[PDB]
């Protein structure tokens, strides 16, 4: 059956429609006892019908007539062994626990995201028949696209398979002509566009391609510091993969404003090589009311436990609570979910490591989240000309004569900023002239200087 | 013998999307138009989705009306968006079912080779959206959801179908409905760039071309140039009316001469208006003194700095002063002069009686629609106003100042570009608030300082002459003067309406009001 | 609103002589 | 009855199925009175059938009210001493004040989750053929097993 | 039709009764193909069946599927070329630009309070009917009226 198709206009054949389905195996039953051939059922999509007899909120439906039957007929006054209910959904929740009780279903067996190791079967499987069939160049074999898989779950890990034998399909048929042309032609590899389509394919844990909005334009090592830094999350990031009883491992990558903390927090994201990944973020989270807001961070984090392993990043806190300086306000129950969520212990072992983001220590201190974060990190910005310069060498704008200029202004002197205003600066100085050029970009360094 | 699905297709009733129907054909029709020998030496499932999401326009039901027109397989079910819905249990269900019933027929008698069935879905984003909250916990739209879906990729391992759908909000699409299996291709069909719009604006033309219509001084080569951001559908709207102007033209032969040049100026756009400026600028810009060049040349300076650059997407930037000053009218000139295509406003004005949250989605349903086309300039005007602040007491409204916010922060898509600007009256609630340092920069634009800048005003504008403005100098000289143009105007105007006799000092006394 | 008011009728007459 | 197959589109049979449940027994009623079949009906799952007159769960249509068909049979006018139903539930507040009270449900009484002592004597019942048996259930301490499970049942 | 009295609170019904509108027109697409009559619809109170859908969320959604219907019907796959509708209102910057895009309603209009000059059109016309019965002559001066009468619709 394909769930609500039971269901019907008419009054008592609803379920009449179900009594339909035991109505040919309890005959069985009846006339031969123990000896019988093993009627049984498959539903689909089971959460339709069969949720909670409670469930008038919203639904105002008989259907609490129809788990009634169903919970009624199986386990019963009469007794049928021979009958077998496969029941599947996805939202398990919303079930009558009645019906899920042992004797009506007792295993409630829940598959899991393939694994590193089992999509090599995965994929496999439907390799087989290609390399038994000598299409499949020898190149390429399947341990390759299984590493570089990383949350890739059944059908999106076939996908790329179809997708790719269909692209090596489709560079034989050729647009404004007539007829499309198949040349007649049996030789179709499938080399290594599957390793292009891996491109085309995004799951939903990580999509490796969704960084560049973050990082932008990559990092660059402008002093020992951020190699410092990177170096404090690699080996504070081996702890969770390497450790037992810190399942949970809780940081924070505070600075001043305009220092770019999300970026190198996605940058140990990727050299982490964790399987999962999430940028819990307000940029897709707008106009939430607090309630939605709340939800989506549970959604995250509910994905992530699905996971062995698992990275959040929440960037910008104080914005995620909008919080405000002035006549203070700010999401209470978003700062209660945020808070219980860094030291909720997942359930089997699963490890999970968060990285917070903000501007500011002082309201988390006074809010009393600082200790909740297990172990920080600063995030020193350019304090020095001998840096900024360095750093504007690796850019590669400003070019020598530029950098000599400006050096002898800078080279003893203070200059506090972060990289993400020196981008703009840079840029907005580079328009008018190169003579023109260096002397805006200075005086207005100094203009922003308070 | 097999009998090929499509026939007689040749890239006709279309145009613009080519690379688009190619990343379609190569995952849905491929394993259709193939020789079968090897398909089962390939064990190949041949797919069975397709989506199209996109703005209004964009021709993506007129694609999939041309595939399943042209094609042979002459077994198209259309769904009329929630015609499902009856008052009935049961019958809502039954009506999805029905239409899969015909091809499950088929494959069951007839197997493996076998013709093909068509649904689709138009508007799907209606009785399909995600289960598990909506319109309360349960929501109506469970049923529809579960048996579609428990249909499409079911236990049957049904082939033989092609389920196209069709919406304007991707996003409200559920997962387990869009995962690969049932709906594998999502293409994203935008507003196309000139070369695109050019094959567009050419089909539509050459119905009149094949005989001998338009005479030939039309080039269409010009109409691609100054029609960047027309959003398909309103470039044959433009030849429709230019077909009309044509037409009650000659009468008392007909032809199409500058049909863009007369309908361009006619016909509203999904970018830019082509002029919706008149309520800020109403009275034009004169240049009072050095600070209006200062300030503009700096705006396209900082133009430029978005088309010529790279890894500085947008640039956003508050010009602000004290009040009657102007603001919002240099920056509408910005936009003018600038040759934006999605130049838009988001005045207060149009959000008013409404609740905070509403004006935040009034407010983030532009920057989408910026964030669809490459270029923009984008102005807020009257922060102060559009996140209410009142200096009695601190009370303001915080969601849409944390939307704005993030707004500001938000990086666009690769390649796309914005030019966001923002205007306020007051500064130092923003110092205390925040918002500033999201701005890469401010813009003062001075109150008339001087009463030499003043008379030179005067005289721009053109109302009074020398006699009696040789009065109002003498009277100004040496002092310095604190006041707002937009209330300067509505002083001379004040004064205008007054007899000659005591005109000037009606003028003069308002003026000293001020003082400052 | 009040959403999800779908209900269902029965028949009464079964026309018969 | 499995559960609600007395409903059925047509008017007049839902209500009228159960003239025909209890029509045997009141016939052993009236003929053959005074010693009598004593005639048993089981009626799982009044969650379904019976509700609080119509007036909550929604707009339940008048097809939903048979509970008046029951109450009049079981003691309205004609009474009848030679028939027991039996009730069974996962949720009793939901049924109507009417049924519950003496005359119509005389016994009510939950089924808790037994102590140790009952789970150690339910254990031992399912464990006793085996037990019987020569091969089976070695070293088992179904009493070790009781205190181990804490609220199976 | 009268937008606020097609809205049927029953699911299905709201929407249902707008294809109703269309389908005698769509019969005759049937039956002639190219040379068919035209078929006029007049929404008298549109704002209240159209206004700006909802987006990104779950909530907000409310009365737009009648949207999504109609839209989906005036230029849809099945395309048809008879009909020509009229949407008339007082509330032009609730509605999408969606449905207002050329070919679902190319042109918007503006009609506003005519002015003395189109008064005087007006009462040339209603006058004109007792002008035809000649009765209504009282040496009356429309200008009265009109330069009377500065904001009357
Ligand atoms: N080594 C680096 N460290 C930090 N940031 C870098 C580095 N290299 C490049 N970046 C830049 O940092 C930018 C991201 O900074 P980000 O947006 O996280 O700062 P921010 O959190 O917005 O600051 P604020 O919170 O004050 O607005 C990227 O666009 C990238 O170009
Ligand atoms: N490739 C194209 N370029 C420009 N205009 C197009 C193109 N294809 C179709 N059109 C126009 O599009 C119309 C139908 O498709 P349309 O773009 O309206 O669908 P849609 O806008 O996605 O649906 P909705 O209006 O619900 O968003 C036709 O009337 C046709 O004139
Ligand atoms: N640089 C300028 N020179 C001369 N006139 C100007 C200039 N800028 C604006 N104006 C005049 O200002 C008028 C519009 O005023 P505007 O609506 O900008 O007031 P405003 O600056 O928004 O004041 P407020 O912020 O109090 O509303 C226009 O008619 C225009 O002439």
């Amino acid at each position: 059956v394909n769930g609500p198709e039971i269901l019907n206009k008419y009054v008592g054949e609803s379920e009449a429609n179900i009594r339909k389905l035991f109505a040919d195996a309890e005959e069985e039953q009846r006339r031969l006892g123990a000896n019988s051939g093993l009627h049984i059922i498959i539903f689909d999509e089971i959460d339709a019908i069969c949720k909670q007899r409670g469930s008038m909120a919203g639904s105002t439906g008989v259907h609490d007539t129809v788990v009634n039957q169903l919970l009624s007929k199986i386990d019963g006054v009469e007794q049928l062994n021979n009958i077998l209910v496969i029941g599947m959904t996805n939202r398990p929740d919303l079930i009558d626990e009645a019906l899920l009780r042992p004797g009506r279903l007792e295993v409630k067996m829940e598959i899991g995201l393939p694994d590193e190791k089992g999509r090599l079967q995965i994929l496999h499987i439907h390799t087989a028949r290609m390399r038994g069939h000598q299409l499949l160049s020898a190149d390429v074999d399947i341990k390759e696209l299984a590493v570089e898989t990383k949350n890739f779950s059944g059908a999106e890990l076939e996908g790329l398979v179809r997708a790719a034998q269909s692209t090596a399909m489709n560079r034989h048929i050729i647009v404004e002509v007539d007829m499309e042309k198949a040349e007649s032609l049996q030789v179709t590899r499938g080399d290594f566009l599957a390793s292009l389509e891996n491109d085309i394919k995004p799951a939903f844990g990580t999509n490796q391609e969704d960084y560049a909005s973050y990082i932008m334009n990559g990092i660059i090592k402008w002093g020992d510091p951020v190699t410092r830094v990177l170096d404090d999350g690699e080996l504070l990031v081996q702890q969770t993969k390497n450790s037992d009883r810190t399942p949970l491992v809780s940081v924070l990558l505070e600075g001043p404003p305009h220092s770019g903390k999300t970026a190198l927090a996605a940058k140990i994201a990727e050299e982490s090589n964790f399987p999962f990944i999430k940028i819990c973020s307000p940029d897709k989270m707008i106009g939430f009311s607090e309630t939605a807001k709340c939800q989506a961070m549970k959604k995250i984090f509910d994905d992530a436990y699905k996971s062995q392993l698992s990275c959040v990043v929440v960037d910008d806190i104080e914005r995620l609570l909008d919080y405000v300086p002035i006549g203070p306000r700010f999401s209470n129950l978003v700062l209660q979910a945020l808070l219980v969520l860094l030291k909720k212990a997942p359930p089997q072992g699963r490890k999970l490591l968060i990285i917070g983001t903000t501007s500011r220590k002082d309201v988390l201190q006074e809010m009393e989240m600082l200790n909740a974060f297990s172990t920080t990190i600063h995030v020193p910005n350019i304090a020095t000309g001998e840096q900024l310069l360095e750093a504007l060498e690796l850019l590669g704008n400003f070019k020598d004569k530029e950098r000599t200029t400006i050096a002898q202004q800078v080279k003893g002197k203070k200059v506090w900023i972060g990289i993400k205003k020196l981008l703009m600066l840079i840029e907005m100085s580079l328009q008018m002239d190169p003579e023109y050029r260096v002397r805006k970009f200075l005086a207005l360094l100094r203009e922003e200087g308070a | 013998s097999i009998i090929n699905p499509d026939w007689n297709f040749e890239k006709m009733g279309i145009g613009g999307l080519d690379k688009e129907f190619s990343d379609i054909f190569r995952r849905a029709f491929a394993s259709r138009v193939f020789p079968p020998e090897i398909v089962e030496q390939m064990g190949c499932k041949h797919v069975k989705g397709i989506l199209l999401y996109g703005p209004p326009g964009c021709g993506k039901t007129l694609l999939a009306r041309q595939i399943g027109k042209m094609l042979n397989a002459r077994e198209p079910k259309v769904v009329n968006g929630p015609e499902i819905l009856n008052k009935y249990v049961g019958e809502s269900e039954a009506n999805i079912r029905k239409l899969f019933a015909d091809a499950e027929e088929e494959q069951r008698r007839l197997g493996a080779n076998s013709g093909l069935h068509i649904i689709i879905f138009d508007e799907i984003d209606a009785i399909c959206k995600q289960r598990g909250s909506m319109a309360g916990s349960t929501g109506v739209h469970d049923t529809v959801v579960n048996q579609l879906l428990s249909k499409i990729d079911g236990v049957e391992q049904l082939n033989n179908i092609l389920v196209i759908g069709m919406t304007n909000r991707p996003d409200l699409i559920d997962e387990a409905l869009l995962r690969p299996g049932r709906l594998e291709v999502k293409m994203e069909i935008g507003l196309p760039d000139e070369k695109g719009r050019l094959q567009i604006l050419h089909i539509h033309t050459a119905r009149m071309r094949g005989h001998q219509l338009l005479s030939a001084d039309v080039d269409i080569k010009e109409l691609a140039v100054e029609t960047k951001n027309f959003s398909g559908a309103e470039l044959e709207g433009l030849v429709r009316a230019a077909q009309s102007t044509a037409m009650n033209r000659h009468i008392i032969v007909t032809r199409g001469d500058f049909l863009a040049s007369l309908e361009n100026d006619i016909k509203p756009a999904f970018g830019t208006n082509q002029e919706d400026y008149a309520s800020y600028i109403m009275n034009g810009i004169i240049k009072w003194g050095d600070p209006v060049t200062r300030v503009l040349d700096d705006g396209e300076l900082l133009v430029q700095q978005t088309k010529n650059s790279d890894r500085t997407p947008l640039v956003s930037v508050l010009l602000e002063g004290p009040p009657h000053s102007g603001k919002t009218a240099l920056a509408a000139k910005i936009a003018e002069e600038s040759n934006f295509p999605f130049i838009k406003i988001c005045s207060p004005d149009k959000m008013i009686g409404f609740s905070e949250t509403a004006k935040c989605q009034a407010m983030k349903k532009i920057f989408d629609d910026a964030y669809k086309s490459q270029l923009s300039c984008v102005v807020v005007d009257d922060i102060e106003r559009l996140l209410d602040y009142v200096p009695i007491g601190p009370r303001f409204s915080n969601l849409v100042l944390q939307a704005l916010l993030v707004l500001l922060k938000k990086a666009p898509p690769q390649g796309r570009k914005l030019l966001i600007i923002g205007t306020t009256s007051r500064k130092d609630v923003l110092q205390e608030m925040e918002m500033l340092n999201a701005f890469s920069t401010t813009i003062h634009v001075p109150n008339i300082a001087t009463g030499e800048q003043l008379l030179e005003a005067l005289e721009l504008l053109g109302n009074f002459k020398d006699k009696e403005r040789t009065t109002i100098a003498q009277q100004v000289k040496g002092k310095k003067v604190w006041i707002g143009i937009k209330k300067l105007l509505m002083l001379i105007e004040m004064s205008l309406q007054m007899d000659p006799e005591y005109r000037v000092r009606k003028f003069l006394a308002l003026l000293r009001e001020e003082g400052a | 609103m009040a959403e999800d008011a779908d209900m269902r009728n029965e028949l009464e007459e079964m026309q018969r002589r």
